[PDB]
């Protein structure tokens, strides 16, 4: 079986926004990394571009 | 004039090639087709 000696390898906690993590850690003396939030770009998408005169978007299939 | 004769009867003789030899004497009377720029969707 796996065995472990650390006792916080289970432990992950819940926040609503990073200032509350960062609070958090600081108050418990945790030093600690941040990653800032990823969110996908908004995309332009065109139904009717799988159809083009001229353009390459053109799809082969469907 | 009279209607007791039926008039089509020349689709009796068609062969196997007769529509696309009728597009190739087509051919000669298109006018010139436009372009899209490239060769292909692809290019």
């Amino acid at each position: 079986w796996s065995s472990t000696a650390d006792p916080l390898s289970n432990l992950v906690l819940t926040f609503s926004t990073k200032e509350d993590a960062v609070a958090f850690a600081e108050k418990n003396g945790w030093s600690f990394d941040v990653e800032e939030r990823k969110v996908p770009k908004p995309k332009s998408k065109s139904y009717g571009a799988n159809f083009s005169w001229n353009k390459r978007t053109r799809v082969s299939t469907k | 004039f009279d209607n007791s004769t039926y008039r089509n009867l020349q689709h009796h003789e068609y062969s196997t090639y007769t529509f696309l030899d009728l597009n190739v004497e087509l051919s000669k009377f298109r006018m010139p087709q436009p372009s899209s720029g490239r060769q292909s969707p692809r290019h």
